[PDB]
């Protein structure tokens, strides 16, 4: 039923609307914080010497 | 190596890489084809006629939602495989790009139905001008020729309104009609055939071609037609590799 | 969010002329090949016309050849269909459909039952 | 093909004749 | 009537858009404008794995970061040891139209699926030493496009019937069904906590679901065409989507909007696979133009190119320790890069 | 060639020395004395007379000139003379050098074009083999057969170059007016024998690898799909091994009946049928395939494919592409006198020399796959 589908979509939109959204700047700061906190453990970002590399 | 484990691995791989070499020999010796058409085209009847070629083992029930149907038929020991999509949604823009390395696409249309002949032309155009099927050639079957002949003979059809080009059309001279055939039937047959050929010739370059056939209801030689078209496709590709064509 | 809105449908006497306008948003209009698809009552969706990215390539179905004219305004992000000499058999719901991917010639699934990038339709009765 | 061998044979016989006789 | 419901949906969508705009004080570019670039990331093909006859459609890394399973449309699942390129397993499939594969977190099972609408779970640790079909999960009415183990008993599968499902492998029934997508669901990605997952579909939208509950918490739009790939950020608070409009986009759940857009004028080919680096700084995306691109996930600047595949790149993935990147392609070869 | 001329010299000298050691002198007074001077037999003449002595006949250049005779006088004292009171029997051996369709244009130009063509073909095939082996994306069975054909052509060119250089070094060692090492070289053990058998094997291998290429193409077009390993092993066996089966019998049969010196002179016409016939068959088959394949190509162009002048323009381009691959020109050419002789010795010989260059260009340089590989490698190298 098209009417039933529209009603269900409206209910889903109502459920999605009432959520807590933080500011985009705070989210960007959190992403940068994680990236800086784990940069030193990223083999692809900072390549390891060819002694710990098992694919050499 | 260090023997033992490293000798139990490189040997195991060499026991797999051999069986793979046995499987490749059967993968390269078979031709995969994709069967396409509408619900009124008659793919089921065609696949039934070519079936005869060729915990439970023989599971003749499949699943209520199968998705794909396999049909293995052998002509002069070539072992063609034909795949017909089953329980799939109306949208084919995503699962049709998995048939990008396939010997041929067998497109069947109900030529006797002018109500939805433009739909057949439209999805033939979509299949032809696809980024992943631009090197796959199409074996075109214009099914139900007896129904088309009966519709033309009985009158009360007026094909000209569906396609306003039948008036300015003349039977192609290369016509090879059966001795018993009204000229109007031949004109309609070749008009639909040329409607598909004008899509195939436009664009396509020279990497894939179209092989149209007229198979009405009782043609038992459709397997041999597929055999001949696939042989032509394969040897044309081989010539293209050697730059001889 | 890809959105298409159609307008210009209404009651028209036979032989009249009706102009349908399709406003599109959420995607780069110039990069896609657009289509007009009609669904007659008691039947399925039927492809009517298509226009390429630049407006050069244009094609129509047989029933409307010589009567309908499809055009696109890339700057205004609009798609226009002019209908001349309307027939009673042309009464249908008209949808402004879009090719699924840009920079491509194949318009797959445009006539499908639940296509995503299609308008919600406008009724045209003759 | 036979150019080099013919030239070498002519040179050889001429040299063997002229040097020794 | 339907007009009132249409108006209600439009009003709710307008309210959601206004809230999202009100939450968008500053873009990700402005915050990350004063960061040091990662420079040109250069990788070499450390290993090349051969043995598939037809195009490779999917692959998955093992938890041990050493073994990986690859699925090819010749009807074969091959489990490789990427350290030595030694084939460990070669399982023939009932149906050769396989579009996805998965590796169990414990390594005791693998999964595969495709045009047969059936997800087959294979046991790799049988007492007889062979590999046999442990289970077949049926019930999807469209081709299976992705599957990811939650544990040895649970699995989430997305299909082309615009639905995803959470199964029970021991019983074989559908524990939960996630609906709401209006097009083929093309990819899914599980959170590191395995409590939520994101599904990106062919309706140009992604949705964040709840494994334990069963409803769509948030819907993310912004893409122009079908979404072919999706990947969670390492911390689980964001995800990147690759689509058919030749652009990738990084969304974040908390802000519930799109943060970054990785696009280029030279690129006009869609994205087939998307994956993140161990730290989340590098975003790797495979393209139909036979190349992979490594983007700066924080600056939206291209940082590297992985070339060497002769056909379309279809799968991509990063080891659990981040030590290597595996890319399979339609030319039937896998490549391990460092 | 040189070997036949030397063998004729040994035969003539054996006969003449036997006559010298078998005919007793007349035992008269005041008469000429018999002697041997490796150029013309000098028995006793007629005293008090100027008798004519025939010019030497063992040389190959004496056929053009008639039976010339030099006058020598036998005095009534038996005392000879010497030029400049040093050496040399004054005269009676000088009127045999005349030096007389010319060695310059008809021979030197032909040899120059032969050597330069073989050098160019050898270089091109080395580069082509390097390109085919280096790129891993061009490792099909077709390219394996192409690599083997390139190796066969390279071996033929190498054999020709080695023979030419050996003759040049023999001439150089003869330039110091001494060190007659040719007679030792006629032992038919190392200097002879192996070089001739190796050259024959290389020629047969080239002629039977053209056959393998043609047969593989024909089985690709007609027939069906078979196992790749079996087909490749069979093709290698009949390419590199079949020439042995009729070269070794020629090597060991010529070693008994017609040893002579390294089997250069074929005094028996039938004795050349053991090598020529297997090669000719290898040529003959490649003609039939060349026709059949051509017919196939024609059947493609005259089919429902669009009809235009392309049925003749494209076809002429296809067949000229297939001529170097199958070595068809041997049938097309193989009647030789004067200008006809020059054309027959030029066109055939130059085509044989340049066939390797033509094959390398047509199947490793203008090939679309190798061009795509080169462009892809350049694109990858551009961004480093």
């Amino acid at each position: 039923a098209s009417i039933a589908q529209a009603r269900k979509l409206v209910e889903q939109l109502k459920m999605e609307a009432n959520i807590d959204r933080i500011k985009v700047s705070k989210a960007a700061a959190d992403l940068m914080a994680y990236c800086e906190a784990h940069a030193k453990e990223d083999p692809l970002l900072t390549p390891v010497p060819a002694s710990e590399n098992p694919f050499r | 190596t260090l023997s033992a484990e490293d000798k139990a691995a490189v040997e195991r791989s060499k026991m797999i890489e051999k069986q793979l070499q046995k499987d490749k020999q059967v993968y390269r010796a078979t031709h995969r084809l994709l069967l396409l058409g509408a619900d009124n085209s008659g793919k089921s009847t065609i696949v039934k006629q070519m079936r005869i070629y060729h915990q439970q083992d023989v599971l003749r029930t499949r699943v209520k939602t199968s998705g794909i149907f396999e049909t293995k038929f052998q002509v002069d020991k070539v072992n063609f495989h034909m795949f017909d999509v089953g329980a799939q949604r109306d949208e084919r823009r995503k699962w049709i790009q998995c048939f990008n390395d396939v010997t041929a696409i067998i497109f069947v249309v109900d030529s006797s139905d002018y109500n939805r002949l433009q739909e057949a032309l439209n999805d033939f155009k979509s299949i032809w001008n696809n980024r992943w099927l631009r090197t796959i050639s199409v074996i075109l079957f214009l099914n139900k020729q007896d129904l088309l002949a009966e519709k033309v003979l009985a009158g009360k059809s007026k094909i000209e309104d569906y396609f306003p080009e039948f008036a300015r059309y003349t039977t192609p001279e290369d016509a090879t009609p059966e001795p018993g055939e009204d000229p109007r039937v031949t004109r309609a047959k070749y008009f639909i055939r040329d409607e598909f050929l004008r899509i195939s010739t436009a664009s396509g370059d020279g990497r894939h071609y179209c092989y149209p056939h007229f198979t009405c209801s009782v043609d038992t030689e459709n397997a041999r037609r597929i055999f001949n078209d696939c042989r032509d496709i394969i040897q044309r590709m081989h010539l293209r590799q050697y730059e001889l064509l | 969010q890809v959105q298409l809105q159609e307008s210009g449908g209404g009651l028209v006497q036979p032989g009249g002329s009706l102009r349908l306008s399709c406003a599109a948003s959420g995607f780069t209009f110039s990069n896609y090949k657009m289509n007009w698809v009609r669904q007659a009552p008691g039947k399925g969706l039927e492809w009517v016309s298509d226009i390429s990215q630049s407006g050069a390539s244009i094609s129509y179905t047989g029933s409307v050849k010589g009567r309908f004219t499809i055009s696109r305004d890339n700057a205004k992000n609009t798609l226009y269909l002019q209908m001349n000499s309307l027939k009673p058999e042309d009464t249908a719901v008209y949808y402004c459909a879009r090719c699924p991917a840009p920079f491509t010639r194949d318009c797959f699934d445009v006539t499908s039952t639940t296509y995503a990038y299609r308008g919600q339709g406008t009724q045209v009765t003759v | 093909e036979g150019t080099f061998t013919s030239d070498v044979s002519s040179y050889l016989e001429g040299q063997a004749a002229k040097e020794f006789i | 009537e339907l007009d009132q419901l249409r108006q209600e949906a439009e009003q709710l969508k307008n309210q959601i858009r206004d809230a999202r705009k009100a939450c968008a004080d500053a873009t990700l570019s402005q915050i990350t404008n004063n960061i040091d670039p990662v420079g040109r990331i250069q990788m070499r093909t450390r290993r090349t794995l051969r043995g598939h006859l037809a195009k490779i459609y999917a692959m998955h890394w093992g938890t041990d970061s050493r073994l990986l399973v690859s699925a090819s449309q010749d009807g074969k699942l091959i489990i490789w040891d990427s350290y030595t390129t030694n084939k460990v397993h070669a399982i023939p499939l009932r149906s050769s139209w396989v579009m996805t594969c998965a590796y169990a977190p414990s390594g005791n099972y693998v999964a595969c699926g495709g045009l047969d609408n059936i997800c087959s779970i294979y046991n790799l640790k049988t007492r007889e030493g062979n590999v046999r079909v442990s289970r077949e999960l049926a019930g999807h009415t469209g081709y299976l496009s992705c599957c990811r183990f939650l544990d040895d008993n649970q699995i989430v599968t997305s299909s082309g019937d615009t639905t995803c499902a959470l199964w029970d492998i021991e019983t074989g029934q559908q524990t939960t069904t996630f609906t709401g997508h209006t097009g083929d669901v093309m990819s899914l990605s599980l959170a590191p906590d395995t409590r939520l997952f994101v599904s990106g579909a062919c309706d140009a939208s992604a949705k964040l679901w709840d494994v334990r509950e069963g409803m769509c918490r948030q819907t993310f739009t912004g893409h122009e065409s079908d979404i072919n790939a999706i990947c969670f950020f390492p911390n689980g608070n964001a995800f990147a989507t690759g689509s058919d409009d030749a652009t990738c986009r990084l969304f974040d759940l908390r802000a519930d909007q799109e943060l970054m857009t990785y696009s280029h004028d030279n690129i006009i080919c869609g994205i087939t696979s998307v994956s993140f680096s161990k730290s989340g700084r590098l975003l790797l995306a495979g393209y139909d133009d036979f190349n992979c691109n490594v983007w700066d996930a924080l600056k939206a600047d291209r940082a590297g190119v992985l070339a060497g595949h002769d056909n379309r790149v279809s799968c991509l993935g990063v080891t659990d320790d981040g030590m290597a990147v595996a890319t399979g392609s339609w030319d039937s070869f896998l490549k391990i890069w460092n | 060639s040189l070997w036949e001329t030397v063998q004729k010299w040994r035969e003539y000298r054996r006969q003449c020395q036997r006559s010298l050691t078998e005919d007793p002198p007349p035992a008269t007074d005041l008469f000429c004395n018999r002697t041997f001077d490796e150029y013309a037999c000098w028995p006793d003449g007629e005293p008090g007379s100027f008798v004519n002595v025939s010019c030497p006949w063992y040389l190959p250049w004496a056929s053009s000139v008639p039976q010339g005779h030099v006058y020598r006088f036998c005095t009534a004292e038996g005392l000879w003379l010497q030029k400049d009171n040093s050496s040399l029997p004054w005269r009676d051996l000088s009127e045999c050098e005349e030096s007389k369709s010319s060695p310059e244009e008809q021979l030197l130009f032909l040899y120059i074009i032969y050597t330069v063509g073989y050098a160019l073909s050898f270089s091109a095939l080395v580069i082509a083999s390097a390109i085919l082996l280096g790129f891993r994306h061009l490792h099909c069975t077709r390219n394996y057969i192409h690599l083997n054909l390139f190796a066969s052509f390279i071996l033929r060119a190498l054999s020709v170059f080695i023979k030419d250089a050996a003759l040049k070094w023999m001439y150089s060692t003869a330039a110091q007016q001494h060190q007659w090492d040719g007679l030792l070289s006629y032992q038919d053990s190392l200097s002879c024998r192996l070089v001739f058998l190796l050259m024959q094997y290389c020629v047969a291998a080239n002629y039977y690898w053209l056959l393998v290429e043609g047969v593989y193409l024909y089985t690709l077009l007609a027939f069906s799909v078979l196992s790749e390993q079996w087909i490749f092993r069979l093709y290698v066996s009949i390419g590199w091994g079949v020439p042995l089966l009729f070269v070794v019998p020629w090597g060991i049969v010529k070693y008994l009946y017609e040893d002579e010196g390294c089997w250069t002179r074929n005094s028996n016409m039938n004795y050349w049928l053991i090598i020529r016939l297997p090669i000719l068959f290898a040529i003959g088959v490649n003609f039939l395939i060349f026709v059949r394949v051509i017919c196939i190509v024609v059947s493609k162009l005259k089919a429902n494919l669009m009809c235009k002048t392309d049925i003749k323009c494209r076809l002429a381009k296809s067949t000229l592409t297939l001529i170097p691959l199958l070595g068809t020109h041997e049938v097309i050419f193989a009647h030789a006198r004067g200008t006809l002789r020059f054309i027959k010795l030029f066109t055939e010989l130059s085509f044989t020399s340049f066939q390797g260059l033509m094959v390398a260009i047509l199947y490793c340089f203008v090939n679309n796959e190798v061009q795509l590989e080169f462009r892809k490698s350049w694109e990858r190298w551009r961004l480093e």
